[PDB]
């Protein structure tokens, strides 16, 4: 009803560890309450896989005092869960009364319906998991391998998981020479590898492309046969496209399939492979 | 891929035209040329075919007087139509059979020509 | 009476404290199954916004003060609009239209992770790829990724068997249509003979036009036939008929005999 | 499903000869592999002889220049002749139908099999 | 002296098959094109299926996809495998070796009959 002795008593073992002193009027309400006020900045776990600060985090008090207590470099891969139910002072906000000796939750009960001196909140309960992307510009840092800082395993593991190639498909169309783009492409998904042979169609003439096929034949070659297609049916005056697209006549087939052994510039030349369709490519070998 | 068509028009029985067939636009290669005609209240026909190796083949109905042929240069195909009869009146297409890509073809048509005997 | 007044400390936020599911699309959309995905404080008011913004997820409450992520719980992602492509795994859905990037009041819809390899997609592009609908790449690559489908569970080579069976039929009935053409080409391209002989079977079922017309080298007249024994060297080196046939209708024989000129 | 039906196989004395038979009945699909494998006791299965549906004929060493395999499309049917048999011949014979789909997926069907006794 | 014998004709059904041989002496297929012709009665000869030097085969339109030609020169011995007869192939059938480069030097072998009812 009525407070007229607040005392704040040292502890034992902790320093975080105090007692709040009450006593009342009415001496039915009069107990040391063991409270506690987290003043470590955590660089470490306290139990195995979470870290759990002496704080009250009260209903409506915001939810970066919890965070207040954690190393900022540390605190990345945390993220706070709630907590267990537990009681703090109105007018010391944020302090963790422990339930000890006669401060039993029904003295809580009692002390709120009786005084505003207390509130109730939740535990602050932080959980280890891994980095966490927030935007855009996080995931292409974090694919590119350009800032491999802060970066969970699955934006950051060599193009070995289905996640990065949404960034890498429009990424390595303005870059395609990059290595990091051609080891996206030596995964072999799907999206990469028709990625590059949207790139192809239009700059097979480059080297990048000659590494595309030999990464994609002979177990992808469609990819190839279609990029070179298009790349010679828009390039019909190149030396090169002269096995793929013969550019004399109408007849571009000249020597396509078994036909491609006929002409000698399309077997025993200083020319790629890239500039052959597969069937070609098997049958300038077999013959 | 257009198919430019000209040398139709009127002629009594007896006569003969030359239809010529002129093939432009961006095409990789060639399975065989044809011309076919299509006469009011029937469907189109196909009359007479030239392959990339210079092989004819023609319809009973026509075989002796009409001969397709094919000049290289500037890609052309062409049908004498020699003998002509008031059974031809049609409307007679330019057929191309092209290969659109290494593993696909197409059959693209043109507009057509009134040949009326 | 006088009461021993003690703030707390200053707060300081945590990177997950900062998240904003309004900017995290590229992050939340790439998620697999059952991967949290944190998307930070949200507030009630925008609850449902984010719901209805993201179908395929569960939005669970994992802290305090709002703090929530998605759970992804489904792939909505159709047929037309993920087999028909080989690199575009999502899209959005605003109002009845289908974009490809983000747009404001749009649905996202995400495809199969590896549909190209599970067999799904064969019951739609068997007949996508019949038509005026037909794609010179599109299709062709999906051939040709029926050839390397990397999926061994009972059902996916059940469901490749019966796309063989029916593109065995289908191209029996008339070999000239592009998807057949594309299907023998990549039969030529696997060089077995599993392949070869039903290469040699679909082109041997055609009918008479359909030789006339694309198989004149494996079936030479008469004529040609009487000359060719005359030259010691192949007919396929030889008659011009062969050297203008496409490579896609030939006899896994003229096919081969081709390769000896020169 | 395909049903596959041996018939021929018996007793034989050394260096004399048999025929097997193996008729196909179902869903065939033109194209395939049919061929006659051996089992011996406490062996595995091993193969005797396949062939193509056009003649692709494939024989195991043990097979070469004494038997044969034959086949007639029109009513699906293989046959293997076996000439100069031995004892060591002495096996449970059954026949395979093989259908490679896009030479990934793979469909084997075989037979209840006949057994082939060559004594000395 | 060039001899060509014929044998491996006989007595059939419509669907059934048989296998034609010819042995050779004085005549390497080394540097000879091998045929195996068949002649219906009261018709015009026609070739069967041909045999380069090198092993390239080849058939006539009909006889495509059923008739197989195959050759032994270790024992200059060529053979035809007839599989799923038809009643019009019922002729005389026989052999025929010509010199490679030389088309004045060819020569005929003996024949055999075959039929199928
Ligand atoms: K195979």
């Amino acid at each position: 009803v009525t407070l007229n002795r607040i005392k704040i008593a040292p502890g034992i073992a902790d320093i975080r560890d105090k007692y709040m002193e009450l006593g009342f009027n009415y001496p039915e309400y009069n107990r040391a309450v063991k409270f506690a006020e987290e003043s470590y900045t955590y660089y470490y776990e306290t139990s195995p896989g979470e870290i759990k600060p002496k704080f009250c985090l009260i209903d409506g008090m915001s939810i970066d005092h919890c965070s207040s207590f954690i190393v900022p470099e540390f605190a990345k891969q945390y993220v706070l869960i709630h907590g267990e139910p537990c009681s703090s002072f109105k007018f010391r906000p944020g302090s963790l009364i422990y339930y000890q000796n006669e401060v039993t939750p029904e003295y809580i009960k009692d002390l709120k319906h009786a005084t505003d001196y207390i509130a109730s909140g939740q535990r602050c309960h932080f959980i280890k998991k891994d980095y966490l992307l927030g935007d855009s510009d996080s995931v292409a840092k974090c694919c590119s391998k350009t800032n491999t800082k802060h970066c969970p395993k699955i934006f950051n593991n060599n193009y070995k998981t289905e996640h990065c190639d949404d960034f890498m498909t429009g990424f390595c169309r303005n870059d395609p020479g990059n290595p990091n783009c051609l080891e996206w492409l030596r995964a072999k998904r799907k999206p990469a590898m028709s990625t590059y042979s949207d790139i192809c169609s239009k700059h097979m003439d480059a080297r990048y492309c000659s590494e595309f096929i030999r990464i994609i034949r002979p177990d992808y070659f469609t990819f190839g046969d279609t990029a070179l297609y298009v790349f010679c049916n828009d390039h019909k005056g190149n030396r090169n496209c002269w096995c793929a697209n013969y550019p004399k006549s109408n007849s571009g087939d000249k020597y396509l399939g078994p036909r491609v052994c006929w002409l000698h510039e399309c077997t025993d030349e200083s020319r790629d492979r890239k500039w052959l369709y597969y069937n070609q490519d098997v049958q300038r070998t077999r013959c | 891929v257009q198919l430019a068509e000209s040398g139709g028009g009127l002629v009594e029985p007896g006569g003969s035209l030359r239809l010529s067939c002129a093939a432009s636009g961006r095409i990789f290669s060639i399975n065989y040329m044809g011309w076919g005609r299509q006469a009011p209240g029937k469907q189109r026909e196909l009359v007479a075919t030239i392959t990339s190796g210079g092989s004819t083949n023609y319809v009973d109905s026509v075989k002796g007087r009409f001969t397709i042929s094919r000049d290289n240069a500037k890609n052309t195909v062409y049908l004498q139509m020699n003998s002509l009869k008031p059974e031809d009146t049609a409307v007679y297409y330019c057929n191309a059979n092209i290969r659109s890509t290494p593993w696909s073809s197409e059959d693209s048509w043109g507009q057509g020509t009134q040949v009326t005997v | 009476v006088e009461l021993p007044k003690r703030d707390p400390p200053p707060g300081v936020p945590t990177d997950e404290m900062l998240l904003n599911v309004d900017k995290m699309h590229d992050v939340i959309a790439p998620a697999k199954l059952l991967e949290y995905v944190h998307i930070g404080p949200l507030a009630k008011d925008k609850e449902d916004k984010v719901k209805k913004r993201y179908p395929e997820f569960r939005l669970v409450n994992t802290g305090p003060g709002g703090l929530s992520a998605l759970l992804r719980q489904s792939y909505a992602g159709t047929a037309p609009n993920c087999c028909r492509t080989f690199q575009r795994t999502h899209y959005w859905k605003k109002d009845g239209k289908i974009s490809d990037k983000y747009e404001e009041g749009a649905v996202l819809e995400s495809c199969w992770p590896d549909v190209h390899d599970t067999g799904k997609c064969d019951v739609d592009l068997f007949d996508w790829c019949q038509g005026d609908t037909f794609d010179r790449n599109i299709c062709h690559q999906w051939i040709g990724s029926a050839f390397n489908r990397a999926d061994r569970t009972v059902e996916g080579q059940q469901s490749l068997i019966n796309l063989y069976n029916k593109m065995q039929t289908l191209c029996s009935k008339d070999a000239s249509v592009p998807i057949c053409e594309s299907f023998l080409h990549h039969l030529r391209a696997h060089n077995t003979e599993d392949s070869k002989e039903m290469i040699d079977y679909i082109l041997r079922q055609q009918s008479a036009d359909f030789k006339q017309k694309y198989m004149r080298c494996s079936y030479p007249t008469r004529d040609k036939l009487e000359e060719s024994l005359k030259y010691a060297e192949p007919r396929e080196c030889w008659d011009p008929e062969c050297s203008n046939a496409n490579v896609n209708f030939l006899l896994t024989r003229n096919y081969n005999n081709l390769g000896l000129c020169n």
